[PDB]
C-alpha cells in the first residue's frame, strides 16, 4: 500500500512518516465549531490489490498545541465518531483497489470554556496520527505517522467591548448643582474590569479638574467628579466588579469646586478622558 | 394675603383677575390629579380625590395608607394607623402631628411635608417595590450575521457564514428567552438554550424554569437544565450589596458623624444622643481602612479607625443568600451521561462580621457536603476556610471517599504599600472527585485529580500613576511529577494621556512539556493634545497603537496602527493597522488589518479587510434587533436585554440625547440598546434636533426597570401653532392678566401686556374664551392655511 | 481614550436681593389736625424708611435708585394718597435721601446719579420721609400710599 | 425680596428662548412677580413676550423666567439692539392689618438685554480692544467703532474719576471731564457675562 499527499510528501510500503498542512477556520467565536477535514489530503492505495486486501485504522492519535490546550472534540471515521484527541483503535477500513481512495477520517474540534488568543499558531503542528496498516495475505504490519499541522493562523474570538456613548456630553445647573452622567458599559463575555479618569488638573490631590474654557473662563471654580458620593482622583482605577451582557451603570456626577480664591462667572469646560483595564 | 391692584397698574379698573393668585386657589375638584412630592422629593403623579375638610386649602387629598407607607411613612410610627381600615381615608393632618399639605393647580404641585421622625430609617439610594415596573406583553428577537470570505495560496475558495438568533417573550412577569445558530461552510443548524424567569418580589429571589447555570462561589459552576431559585443582590438596595461592616457608637449629643477612607469622605450624618447603628455605608472592596469621626456640639471630637477586608465568600451582618437547582446535568459533550442532580447551597451572617456557608450536593452517585467559616480578622486581614466531603464512584463502579479543604486570604494594606487581592489554597486527598468526573462516561481525564491548587494576586502601586499586576496560578497532581504554572506580570503607565503597558506571561501545562513565555508591550498617544480644538479639524478623537511582541524563542511581530471615527456624530468607527513579522516558525511578510463599523438607528454594520503574506478574509456582519408590541413592530439596535421603548408620536426623526445615534424609526418609536436594571434611567429627547413645529411637554423621563423586561417612556408632543393674538373687547385692550383658555386643546394662557396673548400648540382656526373675573369672551380667530409655515403668528381678535 | 466627557455649564454673577420695610403711619391725626394749615403739611407722614441689599453679588459696583408713583394733583414733587373714603385729605408722602434732598418722583432714568455699592457685603440705605400739602382740610382716618422704587443695574 | 439670576441676559439672534433665574430669600412673605420688556425709548413695545407674564410665589425656591423672539427678523443687522427687562415685585399684607394705615413700596428691578445679531464681524471677547477718546474744552467725547455695546466704568483720567456712563455703536457719549483732570484716562469695560475686565489704555483718534 502507497499512500501520498496533496504536496510532493509520500508514504511509501512498509510505512513511514510524513506532514501535511491543512488549513482550517480563521475565525471562531465562543461555542464554535471547528472541522478539519483530512479526507482531502491523504490518498492510499493498494500496491497488490488483485489478490492482497489491505486493512487500514487510525491505530492512535495524539493532539499538539493548542489543539490540546485550548480544544477538545471528537474524530469521525467512516460515520463513527470516537474522542479527539483518540485513545481507542479506530475502525478498519478494506482497501483492494489499485486506484488511490481518500482516507475516511475527520476531526471536529470545538473550544473550551477558557478560549481567547491565538488557538492555534500557524506553522506548527496540530496533531500527530499513527495509522496501523495490515494485509490478510501474510503477517506484514505497517506504521503510517501523519503529522497535521497548521498553515493559517486561527484566533478564538476574545470579545471586545465598547461603552455606549462615545463623546457624551454633560450641563450643570447654574454655580450650585449637580448632575449624573450616563455612561453604561457592556460585554458580551463575562470578566473583571475597571475603569480611570485621565484629565489636567488644578491642585497637588488631583482631586479637581482644571477649567479649559476660551470665551473668558471663570476662574477660582473646577469641574468634580464623584461616584456613590464619593470624590474619584484621576489616575486612580476603580472596581467594577464582573459585567455581563446585562450593561452596569458607571454611576456619576459631575458636580461644581473650589480651586483658587474669588469665584468669578461666565463659563467653566473640562475634558475628562476615562480608559478601561482589564484584570 | 390680599394684593393691591394699584402695584400691578395705575389705572382704576385694572384688573381682577388677581383675586385668583391673591389666596391658596384651592381647587374646586376633588380629583387634583396633580404630582406628589413628600419632604421636596417627588414620589409619583396620579389623580387623588379630595375629600372635605379642615385642610389648608379646605379639602384633604386622600391617600392610602399602604401608598403612605410605600412612600416612607411608617405605621408603627403613628398612632392609630393600623387602627384605620386599608381601604379607609388615612387623615395624616390630624393623625400625624406638624403634617402639611398644600395643593397647586396651576402647577400640578402636590406639596406634602412630614416630620422626619414618621419615617423610618432607610438606606441610601432605596427605591420602593412600587415603582418597579415589571414591563409590557412584547416579542423580541435579535439577529447577528457574520461572514468570510478567506482566500489562500492554496485552496482559498472559502466562505464560511454565522447567523445567531435570539427570540424571547415578556408576557407578563415571566419572561422567556430562546437561542438558535446557523453555521454555513463552502449548512447544518444548532440549538443551545431554552429557559423562563420570574421574580418574587416579596422572597426578593428568582426562578428559573429550563436551561441555566449555577453559582461558581461554592461549588464548581455547572450547567443544569431543571429549576433554580436564587437569592440575587441586585433586587437590594445600591447601598447595601456586597461587603460592608456595621459601625456601633455611642453619641453624648446631636452629634455629627463623618466615615472617610482614601483620605476622601465616604459618608457623613447627624446621629441624636445614645446608641447608633449604621449598615448604609457602600460596598468600598479592598480600598482600605475607614476612620470614623465623631464631633459633639460641645466640640469633642472621638475618632477611630476599623479595619475593612472582604473575602468574595462574606456577606453583611444580618444577611442571608441561597441557591438551590435540581434536575437533569448537561454537560456540552455528547459522550458525557446527564443524571438527576439537587444542589442547595446557603450563605448567612452573623455579628462581628462573621459568615456561615454550607452546600450539599446529592445524585443518583454522588453526595457531597460544604461547610465553611468566613471570618474578618481586621487589621490582618480577611480569612475564610472550608471544608468538603464527597462520596462518589467512577465509572467503573468503585466507591471512593475523599476530602477537600480551601483557604482564602486577603487583605488591604494600602496606608502606605500595596494590599493584596487574593490568595488562595486548595488541597485534595488521592479520592476526591468533583461532579464533572463523576458521569465522564457510562459502563478520559479521570486518571488524574487536582490534588493542590495556588493562586496569588498582587497589586502593587508606584507613584500615583504607575501600577504592576502580579497573578500567579500552581497546580499539582496525584501520582504524576508535572506541574501546571501560569503567571502574569504587568506595568501600566500614563504620563498626561499616552499610554504603556508591559506585559511577561510564563505558561507550563500539564501534558505539555516545555514553558513558553512572550512578553509584549503596547503605547497609546491620542491625537488631542497634539492638536489645537478645532471644530472642523475632522482628525479629533484619533489614536495610534503600537504592539510589540517576543515569544523569547527568536520571533518578532509589530504592529502600527491609527483608529478613529470619520462622522458627524461619532456613529463609524475606523481602524487601519499595519504588521510585520519575522523569525520563529519561518513565516514573514507586512501583517494588515482595515476595519469600519457603524452604528445606526437600525443596525449595526462591519466590514473588514485582512491582508498577509498569504492568508486574506474579508469579514462582512450585520446585526440589529426588533421588538413586537401592541403598538407595533419596531426596529433597532441589539436590544441588550433590559430595554426602554420610547414611545413619542409626533417627533419622526427625534434622537435621543447622550447616545451614539440611537434615532427615532419612521413612526417614532425608538428602542434603548442598553438600560440599567433596577436602577433609575433618565431618557431625554435633543429638543434642537426636534421639529421646529412639534414641541415636546416633557423632555426628561425616569423609568426603573426590571431586568429582562420591557418598559415604555412616554413623551407626549403637540404639533400646534405658537400665536401671538392681540384681543380687543369693547374697543378697548383687555385688562392685564386676563386667563385664556383654548377649547380645541388643553393650551391656556395669561395676558402679558396692551392685550396681548400667547398660545402655544394652537390650530391653524379656533375659538378660545377669556376670563378675569365672575366667561366675559368667547372669540374665535381663522388663520390661512399658508401660517402654517411662519414660526410665529400675529393677529388681532375682538369680543362680543 | 474609549470616551471622552466633556463637562459644561456657566456661572452666573447673581444680582443684589432687596427687600423693602414697610412703613407704617401711626400720627392718628394728631399733628395734622392741631395745623390745619396744610401750607407745607404737617410732617406726620416722616419715617426713616430702611431698604437692605444683601447678599449681594461679586461684580455689583454701582447702581441707580429711582422713584415713581401716583403724582398729587396740588404738588407736583409730592406721592398723594390713594383716593378712598376715609383718606386723609390735604396730606402726601414726600421722600429725601440722607443728606435731606428731596428725590423727585417719576424722575427721568438720566436724572438720577449713580448710587455706590460695597461689593460682596450686606448693605442698607435709609431715606427719610415727610408730609405735604398745597390746599385742602385734613380728614383723618386711614392712609394709603403706593410707590414703588426702580433699582436701575449696570 | 427678588433676586434676579443675572445682572445680564443676553439674546443671540436665531435662538428661539432665553431662561433667567428668580430667587426669593423672605421665606415668611408671599410675592408676586410680574415681567415685560421695553424699548429703549421707553414706550412698552411688545415686541419680546415673557411666557409667565405674572405670577405669585411662597416661600424661598427658583423659577425660570423665559425670553421668546417676536421681531420677526424686522431689527438692523449690524448692531445689537437695546431692551429694558423689568421685573415687578409687589408683597403680600395681613388681612387684619389693613385697617391700619401704613404705605409699602414695591420692588422693580431693570436690566439691559441686547439683541445681538447672528454673524458678527469682531470677536465679542476682543471687542473690547476698540476705543477711542476726544478730550474738549469742558468734556470727554468716548467714541467705540466696534459693532457692539460696550459698557465703561471707573473713567479715572488723571487723578480726577469721571462719572460712569454707557456709549452706543456707532455713535460718542459725551461726559464731564473735570478741569483739573490729567492726561491718560484709565477706563474699565464690562464683558457680556458681567465680569470685570482689567484696566486698559486707549488714544486718541
Amino acid at each position: 500500500f502507497a499512500c501520498k499527499t496533496a504536496n510532493g510528501t509520500a508514504i511509501p510500503i512498509g510505512g513511514g512518516s510524513a506532514n501535511v498542512y491543512v488549513n482550517l477556520a480563521p475565525v471562531v467565536n465562543v461555542g464554535q465549531n471547528l472541522v478539519v477535514d483530512l479526507s482531502t489530503q491523504i490518498f492510499c492505495h493498494n500496491d497488490y490489490p488483485e489478490t492482497i486486501t489491505d486493512y487500514v485504522t487510525l491505530q492512535r492519535g495524539s493532539a499538539y498545541g493548542g489543539v490540546l490546550s485550548n480544544f477538545s472534540g471528537t474524530v469521525k471515521y467512516s460515520g463513527s465518531s470516537y474522542p479527539f484527541p483518540t485513545t481507542s483503535e479506530t475502525p478498519r477500513v478494506v482497501y483492494n483497489s489499485r486506484t488511490d481512495k481518500p482516507w475516511p477520517v475527520a476531526l471536529y474540534l470545538t473550544p473550551v470554556s477558557s478560549a481567547g488568543g491565538v488557538a492555534i499558531k500557524a506553522g506548527s503542528l496540530i496533531a500527530v496520527l499513527i495509522l496501523r496498516q495490515t494485509n490478510n495475505y501474510n503477517s506484514d504490519d505497517f506504521q503510517f505517522v501523519w503529522n497535521i499541522y497548521a498553515n493559517n493562523d486561527v484566533v478564538v474570538p476574545t470579545g471586545g467591548c465598547d461603552v455606549s456613548a462615545r463623546d457624551v456630553t454633560v450641563t450643570l445647573p447654574d454655580y450650585p448643582g449637580s448632575v449624573p452622567i450616563p455612561l453604561t458599559v457592556y460585554c458580551a463575555k463575562s470578566q473583571n474590569l475597571g475603569y480611570y479618569l485621565s484629565g489636567t488638573t488644578a491642585d497637588a490631590g488631583n482631586s479637581i479638574f482644571t477649567n479649559t474654557a476660551s470665551f473668558s473662563p471663570a476662574q477660582g471654580v473646577g469641574v468634580q467628579l464623584t461616584r456613590n458620593g464619593t470624590i474619584i482622583p484621576a489616575n486612580n482605577t476603580v472596581s467594577l466588579g464582573a459585567v455581563g451582557t446585562s450593561a452596569v451603570s458607571l454611576g456619576l456626577t459631575a458636580n461644581y469646586a473650589r480651586t483658587g480664591g474669588q469665584v468669578t462667572a461666565g463659563n467653566v469646560q473640562s475634558i475628562i478622558g476615562v480608559t478601561f483595564v482589564y484584570q | 394675603l390680599y394684593f393691591n391692584p394699584r402695584f400691578l397698574a395705575d389705572d382704576p379698573q385694572a384688573v381682577a383677575d388677581l383675586s385668583r393668585f391673591e389666596n391658596g386657589q384651592e381647587l374646586p375638584p376633588g380629583t387634583y390629579r396633580v404630582d406628589i412630592y413628600l419632604n421636596n422629593g417627588y414620589m409619583a403623579t396620579r389623580d387623588v380625590t379630595f375629600n372635605t375638610g379642615d385642610s389648608e386649602q379646605g379639602i384633604v387629598p386622600c391617600l392610602t395608607r399602604a401608598q403612605l407607607a410605600s412612600m416612607g411613612l411608617n405605621t408603627a410610627s403613628v398612632a392609630g394607623m393600623n387602627l384605620l381600615a386599608d381601604d379607609a381615608c388615612v387623615p395624616l393632618t390630624t393623625m400625624v402631628q406638624d403634617a402639611t399639605a398644600h395643593l397647586d393647580v396651576g402647577q400640578q404641585r402636590l406639596n406634602l411635608t412630614i416630620p422626619q421622625a414618621f419615617m423610618s430609617n432607610r438606606a441610601r439610594g432605596y427605591i420602593p417595590p412600587e415603582l418597579w415596573d415589571p414591563g409590557i406583553n412584547a416579542g423580541l428577537l435579535n439577529y447577528n450575521f457574520s461572514g468570510n470570505s478567506v482566500q489562500n495560496r492554496i485552496g482559498g475558495n472559502s466562505h464560511y457564514a454565522y447567523l445567531n438568533l435570539q427570540s424571547g417573550l415578556n408576557i407578563g412577569a415571566w419572561r422567556l428567552r430562546d437561542n438558535t445558530t446557523w453555521s454555513y461552510n463552502s449548512n447544518k443548524w444548532q440549538h443551545i438554550n431554552t429557559w423562563l424567569e420570574r421574580d418574587i418580589i416579596p422572597l426578593r429571589s428568582r426562578l428559573t424554569l429550563g436551561d441555566g447555570y449555577t453559582q461558581g462561589d461554592i461549588f464548581d459552576g455547572i450547567n443544569f437544565r431543571g429549576a433554580q431559585l436564587a437569592s440575587d443582590d441586585n433586587m437590594l438596595p445600591d447601598s447595601q450589596r456586597g461587603f460592608a461592616p456595621v459601625i456601633h457608637g455611642i453619641a453624648r449629643g446631636t452629634a455629627q458623624v463623618t466615615i472617610k477612607q482614601n483620605g476622601y469622605d465616604i459618608y457623613n450624618s447627624t446621629v441624636p444622643p445614645g446608641p447608633f447603628t449604621i449598615n448604609d455605608i457602600y460596598a468600598a472592596g479592598n480600598s482600605g481602612d475607614l476612620q470614623v469621626t465623631i464631633k459633639e456640639a460641645d466640640g469633642s471630637t472621638q475618632i477611630f479607625t476599623v479595619p475593612y477586608s472582604s473575602v468574595p465568600l462574606l456577606q453583611r451582618e444580618g444577611h442571608t443568600r441561597y441557591s438551590i437547582t435540581a434536575g437533569e446535568y448537561r454537560s456540552g459533550n455528547a459522550q458525557q451521561e446527564k443524571p438527576r442532580f439537587f444542589q442547595s447551597t446557603l450563605l448567612h451572617g452573623l455579628p462581628a462580621g462573621w459568615t456561615i456557608y454550607g452546600g450539599t450536593q446529592l445524585a443518583d452517585r454522588y453526595r457531597a457536603f460544604n461547610f465553611g467559616i468566613g471570618k474578618n480578622m481586621g487589621a490582618l486581614g480577611a480569612l475564610s476556610v472550608d471544608m468538603t466531603q464527597a462520596n462518589s464512584t467512577l465509572p467503573d463502579d468503585s466507591q471512593h471517599d475523599g476530602q477537600s479543604v480551601r483557604f482564602l486570604y486577603n487583605k488591604s494594606l494600602n496606608e502606605s504599600g500595596t494590599n493584596i487581592q487574593l490568595v488562595g489554597y486548595r488541597y485534595s486527598t488521592s479520592g476526591y472527585f468533583n461532579f464533572a468526573d463523576t458521569t465522564y462516561s457510562r459502563m478520559y481525564n479521570l486518571a488524574y485529580n487536582k490534588r493542590g491548587k495556588l493562586q496569588l494576586t498582587v497589586t502593587q502601586q508606584l507613584g500615583r500613576t504607575s501600577t504592576l499586576y502580579l497573578s500567579g496560578s500552581h497546580q499539582t497532581y496525584w501520582g504524576t511529577s508535572n506541574v501546571d504554572e501560569q503567571f502574569q506580570a504587568g506595568l501600566n503607565t500614563a504620563f498626561e494621556d499616552i499610554n504603556w503597558t508591559l506585559s511577561y506571561s510564563l505558561t507550563k501545562n500539564a501534558w505539555q512539556k516545555g514553558r513558553d513565555q512572550m512578553l509584549a508591550l503596547n503605547v497609546n498617544i491620542p491625537f488631542s493634545h497634539w492638536l489645537r480644538s478645532d471644530s472642523k479639524s475632522q482628525w479629533r478623537h484619533a489614536s495610534a497603537s503600537y504592539s510589540m511582541s517576543h515569544d523569547l524563542n527568536g520571533r518578532m511581530t509589530n504592529l502600527a496602527g491609527v483608529y478613529g471615527t470619520l462622522l458627524e456624530d461619532n456613529n463609524l468607527s475606523y481602524s487601519v493597522q499595519t504588521g510585520y513579522a519575522g523569525g520563529g516558525d519561518g513565516n514573514s511578510g507586512s501583517t494588515g488589518y482595515a476595519t469600519l463599523n457603524y452604528r445606526g438607528g437600525y443596525g449595526n454594520a462591519n466590514i473588514g479587510y485582512s491582508h498577509s503574506d498569504d492568508i486574506k478574509q474579508l469579514y462582512y456582519g450585520v446585526s440589529g434587533g426588533v421588538l413586537a408590541h401592541a403598538n407595533g413592530v419596531t426596529l433597532g439596535q441589539p436590544l441588550n436585554d433590559t430595554v426602554v421603548l420610547v414611545k413619542a408620536p409626533g417627533a419622526k426623526d427625534a434622537k435621543v440625547e447622550n447616545q451614539t445615534g440611537v434615532r427615532t424609526d419612521w413612526r417614532g418609536y425608538a428602542v434603548l440598546p442598553y438600560a440599567t436594571e433596577y436602577r433609575e434611567n433618565r431618557v431625554a429627547l435633543d429638543t434642537n434636533t426636534l421639529a421646529d413645529n412639534v414641541d415636546l411637554d416633557n423632555a426628561v423621563a425616569n423609568v426603573v426597570p426590571t431586568r429582562g423586561a420591557i418598559v415604555r417612556a412616554e413623551f407626549k408632543a403637540r404639533v400646534g401653532i405658537k400665536l401671538l393674538m392681540t384681543l380687543t373687547h369693547n374697543n378697548k385692550p383687555l385688562p392685564f392678566g386676563a386667563m385664556v383658555t383654548s377649547e380645541s386643546s388643553q393650551s391656556s394662557g395669561i395676558v402679558a401686556d396692551n392685550g396681548q396673548v400667547y398660545l402655544s400648540g394652537m390650530p391653524l382656526a379656533g375659538k378660545v374664551q377669556v376670563k378675569w373675573g365672575e366667561a366675559h369672551c368667547v372669540a374665535n380667530y381663522q388663520l390661512p392655511p399658508e401660517s402654517q409655515q411662519q414660526l410665529l403668528t400675529q393677529l388681532s381678535a375682538e369680543c362680543r | 481614550a474609549d470616551s471622552t466627557i466633556t463637562i459644561r455649564g456657566y456661572v452666573r454673577d447673581n444680582g443684589c436681593s432687596v427687600a423693602a420695610e414697610s412703613t407704617n403711619f401711626t400720627v392718628d391725626l394728631m399733628e395734622n389736625a392741631a395745623k390745619q394749615f396744610n401750607n407745607i403739611g404737617a410732617t406726620t407722614p416722616v419715617v426713616p424708611f430702611r431698604i437692605l441689599l444683601s447678599p449681594c453679588g461679586n461684580a455689583v459696583s454701582a447702581v441707580k435708585v429711582g422713584f415713581t408713583g401716583v403724582a398729587d394733583s396740588h404738588n407736583a414733587n409730592l406721592l398723594a394718597l390713594e383716593n378712598t373714603v376715609s383718606a386723609a385729605s390735604g396730606l402726601g408722602i414726600q421722600l429725601l435721601n440722607e443728606q435731606q434732598n428731596q428725590i423727585p418722583l417719576n424722575a427721568p432714568s438720566s436724572a438720577l446719579s449713580w448710587t455706590t455699592l460695597t461689593p460682596g457685603k450686606p448693605n442698607t440705605l435709609n431715606f427719610y420721609a415727610r408730609l405735604m400739602a398745597t390746599q385742602v382740610p385734613v380728614t383723618a382716618g386711614h392712609i394709603n400710599a403706593t410707590a414703588t422704587f426702580t433699582l436701575e443695574y449696570q | 425680596g427678588v433676586a434676579l439670576g443675572a445682572t445680564r441676559v443676553i439674546y443671540p439672534a436665531g435662538q428661539k428662548q432665553v431662561q433667567l433665574a428668580v430667587t426669593n430669600n423672605d421665606e415668611n412673605s408671599t410675592y408676586l412677580i410680574q415681567s415685560w420688556v421695553e424699548n429703549a425709548d421707553g414706550v412698552k413695545d411688545g415686541r419680546f413676550i415673557v411666557t409667565p407674564p405674572l405670577f405669585a410665589m411662597k416661600g424661598k425656591k427658583e423659577n425660570t423666567l423665559r425670553i421668546l423672539d417676536a421681531t420677526n427678523n424686522q431689527l438692523p443687522q449690524d448692531r445689537e439692539s437695546l431692551f429694558w427687562m423689568n421685573v415687578k415685585a409687589i408683597p403680600s399684607m395681613d388681612k387684619s392689618k389693613l385697617t391700619e394705615n401704613t404705605l409699602q413700596l414695591a420692588i422693580i428691578s431693570r436690566i439691559k438685554l441686547y439683541y445681538r445679531p447672528a454673524k458678527l464681524a469682531l470677536p465679542p471677547d476682543q471687542a473690547a480692544e476698540k476705543l477711542r477718546f476726544r478730550r474738549s474744552a469742558n468734556s470727554l467725547t468716548l467714541i467705540n467703532p466696534t459693532p457692539y455695546y460696550l459698557t465703561v466704568t471707573e473713567l479715572n483720567a488723571g487723578t480726577r474719576v469721571l462719572e460712569n456712563a454707557l456709549v452706543p455703536p456707532m455713535g460718542e457719549s459725551t461726559v464731564k471731564l473735570p478741569s483739573d483732570a490729567g492726561s491718560n484716562i484709565t477706563y474699565r469695560t464690562i464683558n457680556d457675562y458681567g465680569a470685570l475686565t482689567p484696566k486698559m489704555t486707549g488714544v486718541m483718534e
